């Protein structure tokens, strides 16, 4: 519960994910 | 205060944000009489099963029934959960590539017909991984009606790597109806299916080894183990325990070409990005009722192991309360304060119509 929050605040967006070329 | 509502092919599981449990769990159904109300739903209808013919307005994950789907939605609402759905933001959970269009459609059934003041639609696979308190991994999420191998990064499901496989647990009851009549059992009538449904919920597993638990099967019968029906009689079930799971991993048994869930596993993973594969593998985890087989957990280990690079770390993670983490997910997610800011509103929805699902979800 606390866990999972952090790791969404510090959620990249979707265009910081297809700089990494991991999201299209 | 916040609904979730997981419309699955087979089971509607539905409650409250923040509750542990879903309040309302009910088949996913609409029936009619077969002879002279107009309709029953849900667990309304199972009551009656006898005298109906059934219709699931869920197929493979997918809403194809909406009018159908309305009264579940309906029903979920007003008798299962007693609240007025313009009175709470809903989520509702989608399966993974439901097309855009079934997703406006459901925004718009939601906001049009039940007056929502806000709404999300969310990923099956997604909650799943979140309520085991991840945002990266690849989720093996075999239901009833679909399974997909659902790799994850960072909250972001990772389209051109999902696995779909159409043999999920409704496939699993028919072989085993088919498998079973071969031993000398007829399991061949819609209400006979039900039976043989528990059945598998009862008896069935995922061999480690299955050669070597066939040879066994064959030399003794400490694998075999007895059923009693609702009305007192008996039957055994042998080998039959271990075959009909033994699909999953081997689809060829039901005649289809498919590769086996860990087969689908690593093949998801090789699609993905080099530098999360290993992420990927350290964090599978299973979800739904149809990986609640025993032994399922050190079968993929043991597949996929053998499918990995050698030092490849491998961990399979299968929480307890997988049949309903989906829906686990969804009250995590719904509850948290920084998630108040995701919410379709109703002035949102006004403004920019359905088609704002693909903006905000
Ligand atoms: N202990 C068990 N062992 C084997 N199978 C089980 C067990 N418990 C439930 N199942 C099966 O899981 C299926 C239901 O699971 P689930 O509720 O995750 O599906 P659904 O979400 O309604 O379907 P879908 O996600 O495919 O649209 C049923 O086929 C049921 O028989
Ligand atoms: C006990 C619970 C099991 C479930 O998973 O049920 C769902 C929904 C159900 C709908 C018809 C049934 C007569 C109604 C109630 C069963 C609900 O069909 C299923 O049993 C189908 C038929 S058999 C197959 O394994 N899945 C799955
Ligand atoms: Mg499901």
């Amino acid at each position: 519960k606390d866990s999972l929050a952090i790791k969404l605040s510090n959620r990249p967006s979707k265009r910081e994910l297809e700089e990494k070329n991991i999201l299209p | 205060t916040a609904l979730v509502c997981d419309n699955g092919s087979g089971l509607v599981k539905a409650g409250f944000a923040g509750d542990d449990a879903p309040r309302a769990v009910f088949p996913s159904i609409v029936a009619r009489p077969r002879h002279q109300k107009d309709s029953y739903v849900g667990d309304e209808a199972q009551s009656k099963r006898g005298i109906l013919t059934l219709k699931y307005p869920i197929e493979h994950g997918i809403i194809t029934n909406w009018d159908d789907m309305e009264k579940i939605w309906h029903h979920t609402f007003y008798n299962e959960l007693r609240v007025a759905p313009e009175e709470h933001p809903t989520l509702l959970t989608e399966a993974p590539l439901n097309p855009k269009a079934n997703r406006e459609k459901m925004t718009q059934i939601m906001f049009e017909t039940f007056n929502v003041p806000a709404m999300y639609v969310a990923i099956q696979a997604v909650l799943s991984l979140y309520a085991s308190g991840r945002t990266t991994g690849i989720v093996l999420d075999s239901g009833d009606g679909v399974t997909h191998n659902v790799p994850i990064y960072e909250g972001y499901a990772l389209p051109h790597a999902i696995m779909r496989l159409d043999l999920a647990g409704r496939d699993l009851t028919d072989y085993l109806m088919k498998i079973l009549t071969e031993r000398g059992y007829s399991f061949v009538t819609t209400a006979e299916r039900e039976i043989v449904r528990d059945i598998k919920e009862k008896l069935c597993y995922v061999a480690l080894d299955f050669e070597n638990e066939m040879a066994t099967a064959a030399s003794s019968s400490s694998l075999e183990k007895s059923y009693e029906l609702p009305d007192g009689q008996v039957i055994t079930i042998g080998n039959e325990r271990f075959r009909c799971p033994e699909t999953l991993f081997q689809p060829s048994f039901i005649g289809m070409e498919s590769a086996g869930i860990h087969e689908t596993t690593y093949n998801s993973i090789m699609k993905c990005d080099i530098d999360i594969r290993k992420d990927l593998y350290a964090n599978n985890v299973m979800s739904g009722g149809t990986t609640m087989y025993p032994g399922i957990a050190d079968r993929m280990q043991k597949e996929i192991t053998a499918l990995a690079p050698s030092t490849m770390k491998i961990k399979i993670i299968a929480p307890p309360e997988r049949k309903y983490s989906v829906w686990i997910g969804g009250s995590i997610l719904a509850s948290l304060s920084t998630f108040q800011q995701m919410w379709i509103t109703k002035q949102e929805y006004d403004e920019a119509g359905p088609s704002i699902v693909h903006r905000k979800c």
